């Protein structure tokens, strides 16, 4: 058939997130209440796209307000922050309730010197709403012309003409 | 006491699917860019 | 066609000709049949993993039920026919010739 | 070689059912079942299906088998066998599973590898974890929902396992 | 390095067992109002290690064996059955962290009745067919309701995964709502291992030889402190530190020692069931109350709001 | 058995066959045949005498492999269309498999070796059961995979039933078995007009349903399960002397009768489709049945007479069995060749 | 009723217990007012992303922000 | 991986327990024994009770089977569907053990 289109090694080189998971679980609240809105954009451009290849900008987007947000922390409240991760690294399971007071520490030097509140139970899995500039894809399956289907029956039901006409039954 | 800590325990755990969630796009972006990144090594290479 | 699912069906064929090769007796009969009925399991498993399909997981449990449910029925047919003869030979089993 | 274990596991399992198959006698087509059933249990396992592998050695080796060998030791009477000195005794049976792994090992030969490395299954082979799933098993989600999901499935299910029980009572009676 | 963690696991396991007997014969000892060994090592230490050489220089039986190959098998299965079921076990880490580890004991115990059927059909003796036949019916019979009352605490656990049963436990104990479950669980353990006053066994496998006789000992020796292990994990789970976890092998060592020393001390103090009493005792009494109390807990947790998480 | 026991067990039966008729998804087509399967066991085994153990066993087997066989179709039927409707087929595999293992279910030749031993080992009800109500479900997924079934398979397997269930009745006293051959040779009437008009073919399973529980209820109420025993009736229930031949009259397919109208109604709607030499040669092996069958009605309304002093006896006392539907069956199965053009109801 | 009673919990009271704890089981979860708070948190518990929508315009109910006062809420489970 | 490899070795160890179990007194030279239970010599006479204990456990097993994933059941959004067929299941177990109760199954291994 044809050519499977992809995008250039140029086109993928975007300056990476390289923290572990711990460190990402640590400020996870804070980045899904901080970096709502390109995450956003980028989610409801990959459900709507159907397609990676389609989103690129908005991942860029994504990785830079991570960026931001992490050099945000960095600039504030490196200490708090590396040992609340710490913490929540040595876990196996990587629990949050074995951390409290290391994640107290944090949100309190967070709120003072950012104000950022930490989400409530409930929040962060809310459904939202998303102003795009983009046009919606019309075709994201791609999907030809289907098929016509077959025609109805329209009309009242005479009775049958002259019966069953089963070779000699007159009804 | 089952009751108590049992329901403690559904809040933590939507703590952390909270978390999860605010992790994902940033993880979905990562694996679009690795995926295409793969793909288009493998195709250099098959052009080689 | 795909390759492990050839070595599954290739067992199913084998103990389909154990089956369909009797020996000497009806327990080795119920043994070919189930181990076809093994060999539905290990195949519909891996169908059912390979295309992520939710909602064919509980299929295979329900073959495995129904089926040794079926087996049981067979080794309690088994047991009435030994019974009668002392032996479960497929020979003792031929009074409907005539 | 660590690769193709899901594919020499089917070799096992193929070999297993060729061993019981032959029907040297029910008791060894017992024993022979049991490998198989345990080796397609390790063929289910590595793909990612745990639950339906352990249904297999809890349910199929640890009920059904159960009962199909504690049927045949109630038939076909027993008879010993040879019971010399312990190079007889053991040294035999030693030899003998070095000549079963070795025919394991002899089936993998270069007619087969013609059929391996013409269509090669590893490399893509299992594609279970192809991306994420998150914080469940898809299979044991889909097990689990045949409560919610699975009513009709449930209602005929156990209602042929309570005339399983009903017919055993009555074909068994003998009356 | 891993290697190492399992012969850590696998070789105190048998050390475990081989001073059970030295334990098992001086508890019995102290309950009858009289000593246990106490000559053959400073009070009885060197009685395993002496029992165990006579066992393994002893004379072969000799046996016309129906099989060689089950003969050979089920020694080999026992006492594999009887060591992979300590590598889920969390305590507090498990050797091997599995997502179904209840299951997967559940069903390597399963598989455990095959040695016991195939030493009964091993030997040429109809009486020793029978008397395994009778002790496979026995076990099978309480799989049953092991397998219910261990569903019916897993409604509390969430799931089939071991480590997460400590998390449960990290309020209450686990035998406080569910002391019938335990109780019934307690006596189908002790239904399971042919354990007194189950072990109408003494009242199969006398064809092996003295070697092969301490085989099947210490795989049944090995499958109770396993048992008890996994009663004291699963209804009276310790306090578990993150970062100390010796607290925790300390805390259910003592619980499981404890366990086990109840096992002594129950088989010190009653007689033996009939073999239909101990049926009617499974299928007349214990059924009916586990499936019951399984419609409990089913129930139970969506009438409290409190279904416990899958993770 | 307990009469509340006999009416749950045949309230399963029927429920298993409702199952198969009902169903889109074939794991509940498989779960309604091993239902019917679970279900008719103890039917069978009804009296506990060695036959009936061994007709039950015998039965198991073939019905457990067919039960397999399905299974292994529907599984291929996964790996080829990643999906459980049930409709057509997307595998040749699949679709002969399916034909093969229904075929077995059927009886059908030549896998039929097992329905006149079956049929000989149980009562005359079970047999009524096994030939009558246990055609229903298979001839509904034939109904249904019919896009799919292969034309040179299912021809073949319905010539060779057809010719089976001929030659399987010249050397016959046993009446069960006679009623297993003219089941061998009905259902492949049925299978041959399956992939041309599959409603002919549901008219030649209601008219066969209808003759042969005519047949088994006759043989009921008479206390026969033999040919010679048969012979004893005119001098004990001469009603029973007409009915029971008129209506085996009309089994082989016969003019005026109402038999004749399945066979005619298949050879027309086949050679509608250019198909002259099946039609005839079928139908030529059915007067082979015609052949064998006529012996049959001149050995009990014919020759072989002669009774036994202890009929004097029984001449003191009626029948209390309870022949249900007898007189309508009987009545249906001979004069509803007037009403032939009914047959749309089933279209 | 009551003479049956003490009858059948003299002789049997293992089936007894039996029959009491499954009557209880069957007619209790009806009749209790934290039913329903199982249901709400079953499906409070968010096990995919929820995937936002495309905002046309008319939406006051769907908010922009998780922080923002429409949306549901789960004050509910954490004063309970 | 690791579980196989901790298969692997209880296996290896088992085996060669079993091992020097069976050839360690072989080395002994003792004596050449000459001429190595209740009923003589007749047949093992079957029992139809035992079998039908070992059919009621495949039965109840196949019921439990049905009932193991009930700790991921109780997560569902359909909560009143699965109480009841939770419920209906139990029940179904519980009507198998009153039937093989009140027709004299569970009689003489009761
Ligand atoms: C629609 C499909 C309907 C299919 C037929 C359903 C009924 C028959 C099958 C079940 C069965 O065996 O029932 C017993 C059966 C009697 O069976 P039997 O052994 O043959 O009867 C012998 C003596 O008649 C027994 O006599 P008795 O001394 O015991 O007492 C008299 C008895 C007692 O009467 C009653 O008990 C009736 C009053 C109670 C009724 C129920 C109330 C609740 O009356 C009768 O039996 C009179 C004959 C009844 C008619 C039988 C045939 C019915 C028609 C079958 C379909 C024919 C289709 C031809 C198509 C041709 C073209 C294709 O029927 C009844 O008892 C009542 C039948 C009612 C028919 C209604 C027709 C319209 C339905 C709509
Ligand atoms: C103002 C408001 C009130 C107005 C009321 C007006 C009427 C007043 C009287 C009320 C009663 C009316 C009765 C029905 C009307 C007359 C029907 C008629 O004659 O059709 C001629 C019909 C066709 O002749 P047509 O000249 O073309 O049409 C004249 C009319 O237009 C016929 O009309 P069509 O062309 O529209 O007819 C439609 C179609 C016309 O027919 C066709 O298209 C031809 C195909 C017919 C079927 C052929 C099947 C051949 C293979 C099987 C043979 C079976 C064996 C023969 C019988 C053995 C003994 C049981 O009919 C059929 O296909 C039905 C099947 C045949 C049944 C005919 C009616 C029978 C009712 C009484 C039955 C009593 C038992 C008699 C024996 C049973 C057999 C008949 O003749 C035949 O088919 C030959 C057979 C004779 C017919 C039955 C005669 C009924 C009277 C019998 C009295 C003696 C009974 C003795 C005791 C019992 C027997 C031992
Ligand atoms: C796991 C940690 C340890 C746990 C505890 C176990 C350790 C203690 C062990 C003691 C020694 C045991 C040695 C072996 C003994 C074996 C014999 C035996 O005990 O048989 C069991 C006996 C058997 O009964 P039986 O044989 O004595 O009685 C005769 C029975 N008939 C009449 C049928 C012949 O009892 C049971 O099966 C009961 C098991 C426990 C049930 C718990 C019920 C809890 C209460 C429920 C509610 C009650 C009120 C009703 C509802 C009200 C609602 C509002
Ligand atoms: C002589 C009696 C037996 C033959 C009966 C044939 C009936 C008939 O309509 O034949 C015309 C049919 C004509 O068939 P047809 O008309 O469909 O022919 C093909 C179509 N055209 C006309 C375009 C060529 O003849 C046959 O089919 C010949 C074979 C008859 C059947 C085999 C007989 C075997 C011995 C008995
Ligand atoms: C896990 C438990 C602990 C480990 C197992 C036991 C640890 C000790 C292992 C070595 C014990 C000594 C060897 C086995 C016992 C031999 C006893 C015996 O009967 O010896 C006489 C036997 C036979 O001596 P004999 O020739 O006088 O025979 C006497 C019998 N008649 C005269 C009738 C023929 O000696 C041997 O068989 C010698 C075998 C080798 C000796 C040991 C070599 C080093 C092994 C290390
Ligand atoms: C005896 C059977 C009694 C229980 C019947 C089912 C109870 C129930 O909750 O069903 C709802 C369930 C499901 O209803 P639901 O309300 O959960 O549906 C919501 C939709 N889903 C499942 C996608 C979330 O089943 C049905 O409605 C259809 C299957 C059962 C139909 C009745 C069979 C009766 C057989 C009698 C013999
Ligand atoms: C996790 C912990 C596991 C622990 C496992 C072991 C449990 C037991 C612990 C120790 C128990 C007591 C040990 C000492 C036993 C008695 C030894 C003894 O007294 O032997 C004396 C005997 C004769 O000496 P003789 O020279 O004749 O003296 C005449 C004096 N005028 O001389 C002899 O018999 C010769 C010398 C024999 C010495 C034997 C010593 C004990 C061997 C134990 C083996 C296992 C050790 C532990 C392994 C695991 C830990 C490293
Ligand atoms: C006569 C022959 C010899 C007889 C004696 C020896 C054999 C009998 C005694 C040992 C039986 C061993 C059974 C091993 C399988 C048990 C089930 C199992 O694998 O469970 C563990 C785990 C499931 O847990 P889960 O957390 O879901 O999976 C990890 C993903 N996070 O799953 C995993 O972790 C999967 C790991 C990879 C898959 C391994 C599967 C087992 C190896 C193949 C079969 C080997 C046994 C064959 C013979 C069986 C008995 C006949
Ligand atoms: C597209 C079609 C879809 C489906 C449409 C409907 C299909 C209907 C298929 C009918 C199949 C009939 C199967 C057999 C009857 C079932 C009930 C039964 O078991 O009856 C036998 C019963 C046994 O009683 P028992 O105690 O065993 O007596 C022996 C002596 N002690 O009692 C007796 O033995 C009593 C003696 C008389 C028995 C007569 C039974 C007649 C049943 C058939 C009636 C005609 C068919 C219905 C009309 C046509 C439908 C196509
Ligand atoms: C509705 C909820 C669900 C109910 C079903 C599920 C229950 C869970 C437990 C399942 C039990 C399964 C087996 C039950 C069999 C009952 C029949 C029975 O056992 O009858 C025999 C027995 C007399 O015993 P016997 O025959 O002598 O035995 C030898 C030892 N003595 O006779 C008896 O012991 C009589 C037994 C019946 C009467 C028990 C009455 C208990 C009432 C408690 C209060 C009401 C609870 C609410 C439920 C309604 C109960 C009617």
């Amino acid at each position: 058939p044809g050519i499977v289109e992809l995008p250039s090694l140029e086109d993928l080189k975007v300056q990476e997130v390289k923290v572990s998971s711990s460190v990402l679980k640590a400020a996870a609240h804070h980045y899904g209440a901080q970096c709502d809105k390109p995450n956003k954009e980028f989610m409801l451009c990959r459900w709507e796209e159907k397609d990676p290849r389609r989103c690129l900008e908005e991942g860029k987007l994504v990785n830079q307000c991570a960026l931001e947000f992490f050099r945000q922390i960095k600039r504030h409240c490196a200490e708090p922050f590396t040992e609340y991760w710490t913490c929540i690294d040595y876990s196996g399971l990587q629990l949050f309730r074995r951390c409290r007071k290391e994640q107290a520490q944090f949100d309190k030097c967070v709120l003072d010197k950012l104000g950022w509140v930490r989400p409530d139970l409930g929040e962060l899995s809310k459904v939202t709403k998303v102003k795009t500039d983009r046009p919606l894809p019309e075709n994201p399956y791609h999907s030809r012309a289907r098929p016509e289907p077959n025609p109805e029956v329209e009309g009242d039901l005479k009775p049958a003409r002259h019966g069953s006409r089963l070779f000699f039954w007159t009804m | 006491s089952m009751m108590r800590w049992n329901r403690e325990r559904r809040r933590l755990q939507i703590e952390d699917f909270e978390a999860r969630i605010a992790l994902m796009p940033l993880l979905q972006a990562e694996k679009d860019r690795r995926v295409l990144q793969m793909l288009r090594e493998n195709l250099e290479e098959e052009a080689t | 066609m795909s390759l492990v699912y050839m070595n599954i069906m290739m067992a199913f064929t084998v103990s389909l000709t154990g089956l369909l090769m009797y020996r000497s007796h009806l327990m080795s009969s119920l043994l070919c049949l189930e181990g076809m009925m093994l060999s539905l399991f290990i195949l519909a498993t891996l169908m059912i993993l390979n295309s992520h399909f939710t909602l064919a997981s509980m299929m295979p449990i329900i073959l495995l039920v129904f089926a040794a449910c079926e087996a049981a029925l067979g080794l309690s047919l088994l047991v009435m026919v030994s019974n009668t003869y002392g032996t479960d030979y497929v020979q003792n089993l031929n009074l409907l010739q005539c | 070689m660590m690769t193709y274990i899901v594919f020499i596991l089917s070799i096992i399992f193929v070999m297993g059912f060729v061993g019981f198959s032959s029907k040297p006698s029910p008791i060894y087509g017992g024993l022979g079942l049991i490998v198989s059933g345990g080796v397609g249990c390790g063929i289910v396992l590595n793909f990612g299906g745990s639950f339906l592998g352990l249904m297999v050695f809890l349910i199929y080796l640890g009920g059904m088998m159960v009962v199909f060998g504690y049927t045949t030791a109630m038939a076909t009477e027993q008879y010993p066998e040879v019971w010399v000195s312990n190079k007889v005794v053991l040294g035999t049976f030693i030899t003998g599973l070095l000549m079963e792994f070795l025919m394991v090992y002899y089936v993998l030969k270069d007619k087969e590898v013609e059929i391996v490395f013409k269509f090669n299954g590893m490399g893509d082979w299992v594609i279970y974890d192809t991306g994420d799933s998150g914080f469940f098993s898809e299979e044991a989600m889909g097990i689990a929902a045949l409560y919610s999901y699975g009513t009709w499935l449930v209602i005929v299910t156990g209602w042929s396992l309570l005339i399983g029980v009903v017919v055993i009572m009555e074909i068994t009676r003998g009356n | 390095m891993f290697m190492i963690n399992v012969l850590t696991l696998i070789i105190p396991i048998l050390l475990a067992v081989a001073f059970l007997t030295l334990v098992e014969r001086k508890v019995l000892g102290y309950m009858q109002f009289r000593k246990g060994p106490n000559v053959v090592g400073p009070y009885g230490l060197l009685q395993p290690i002496a029992d165990a050489i006579k066992l393994f220089i002893k004379e072969p039986l000799r046996p016309a064996t129906s099989s060689i190959s089950m003969f050979i098998l089920a020694p080999i299965l026992a006492l594999t059955l009887a060591l992979t079921m300590w590598i889920p076990l969390p305590m507090p880490y498990p050797l091997i962290n599995m997502n179904l580890g209840v299951l997967f004991m559940l069903a390597m115990s399963s598989l455990a009745v095959y040695s016991i059927l195939w030493s009964g059909w091993a030997s040429n003796s109809k009486y020793a067919l029978i008397g395994a036949l009778r002790a496979v019916a026995q076990t099978i019979s309480y799989e049953v309701t092991l397998a219910i009352i261990l569903l019916s605490v897993l409604l509390m656990n969430g799931s089939f995964t071991l480590s997460t049963l400590i998390i449960t436990q990290e309020q209450v104990w686990l035998i406080f709502p569910a002391w019938p479950l335990a109780m019934m669980w307690f006596i189908s353990t002790l239904a399971e291992t042919n354990r007194a006053p189950f072990d109408l066994t003494e009242g199969f496998n006398v064809e092996y030889a003295a070697g092969p006789f301490a085989l099947f000992f210490m795989a049944e020796y090995a499958n109770i402190i396993m048992m008890n292990i996994f009663t004291t994990t699963l209804f009276l789970g310790a306090f578990h530190n993150p970062y100390m976890p010796e607290l925790y092998t300390i805390n259910f060592t003592i619980k499981s020692l404890l366990l086990s020393i109840t096992f002594l001390w129950i088989r010190a103090s009653y007689p033996r069931f009939r073999y239909d009493q101990l049926m009617h005792l499974l299928w007349k009494n214990f059924l009916p109350l586990t499936l019951a109390l399984c419609m409990w807990h089913v129930s139970l947790p969506i009438l409290l709001s409190s279904i416990p998480p899958q993770t | 058995m307990n009469p509340i026991i006999l009416i749950i067990i045949l309230m399963t039966v029927m429920l298993g066959t409702i199952i198969v008729m009902i169903s889109t998804h074939w794991l509940l087509i498989w779960i309604g045949f091993e239902m019917n399967m679970l279900a008719i066991i103890p039917i069978m085994m009804k009296k506990h005498n060695p036959r009936a153990t061994e007709a039950s066993t015998k039965y198991f087997l073939t019905q457990s492999t067919a039960s397999m066989l399905l299974m292994m179709a529907i599984i291929i039927n996964l790996m080829f269309s990643g999906q459980w409707t049930v409709m057509k087929l997307f595998n040749p595999m699949a679709s002969m498999l399916m034909t093969m293992a229904l075929a077995m279910k059927l009886g059908m030749a030549p896998f039929h070796f097992w329905v006149p031993e079956v049929t000989q080992g149980i009562p005359l009800s079970s047999g009524l059961i096994l030939l009558t109500w246990q055609k229903l479900a298979p001839m509904s997924v034939l109904y249904q995979i019919l896009p799919s079934i292969n034309l040179d398979l299912i021809l073949t397997l319905s010539i060779l039933s057809i010719t089976i269930g001929g030659w399987g009745g010249l050397n016959q006293t046993q009446l069960r078995k006679i009623m297993a051959y003219s089941s061998i040779a009905h259902m492949g009437w049925m299978t041959a007009v399956l992939l041309y008009n599959p409603t002919m073919t549901l008219l030649n399973l209601i008219i066969y349903i209808i003759m042969t529980s005519t047949m088994f209820t006759l043989f009921m109420a008479n206390s026969t399960t033999t040919t010679l025993s048969l012979s004893h009736t005119w001098n004990k229930a001469p009603i029973m002397t007409i009915l029971v031949l008129i209506t085996l009259l009309s089994m082989g397919g016969l003019p005026p009768l109402s038999g004749f109208m399945p066979k005619w109604m298949i050879i027309q709607e086949m050679t509608k489709n250019d198909s002259i030499i099946l039609p005839t040669l079928m139908a030529i092996t059915a007067l082979l049945n015609l052949y064998f069958y006529m012996r049959l009605t001149y050995s009990t309304a014919l020759t072989m007479f002669p009774s036994t002093n202890n009929m004097k006896m029984k001449w003191q006392f009626p029948t209390t069995k309870r022949m249900t539907l007898l007189p309508t069956m009987t009545v249906l199965s001979t004069m509803l060749l007037p009403l032939t053009p009914i047959l749309s109801i089933l279209e | 009723v009551a003479a049956f009673l003490k009858n059948v919990w003299a002789k049997e009271p293992v089936l007894v217990a039996s029959f009491a704890i499954a009557g209880l089981a069957v007619i209790l979860p009806t009749l209790s007012p934290y039913t329903k708070y199982s249901l709400m948190i079953n499906r409070a518990t968010p096990y995919n992303y929820p995937v936002p929508l495309r905002d046309d315009g008319n939406m006051p109910d769907v908010p922009s922000h998780p922080q923002d006062p429409q949306g549901p809420s789960l004050e509910w489970l954490k004063r309970l | 991986m690791n579980l196989m490899i901790t298969l692997l070795t209880n296996f290896t160890l088992a085996t060669l327990l079993v091992t020097i179990a069976f050839w360690l007194p072989q080395l002994n030279v003792y004596s050449e024994k000459t001429s190595p239970d209740p009923m003589g010599s007749a047949r093992l006479p079957f029992s139809m009770k035992f079998f039908l204990v070992a059919i009621t456990f495949l039965l109840f097993d196949l019921e439990i089977a049905l009932l193991l994933p009930l700790p991921w059941a109780s997560q569902t959004t359909n909560l009143n569907t699965m109480l009841t067929m939770a419920l209906l299941l139990i029940f179904l177990l519980a009507v198998s053990l009153a039937y093989e109760w009140t027709q004299k199954g569970l009689e003489w291994t009761e």
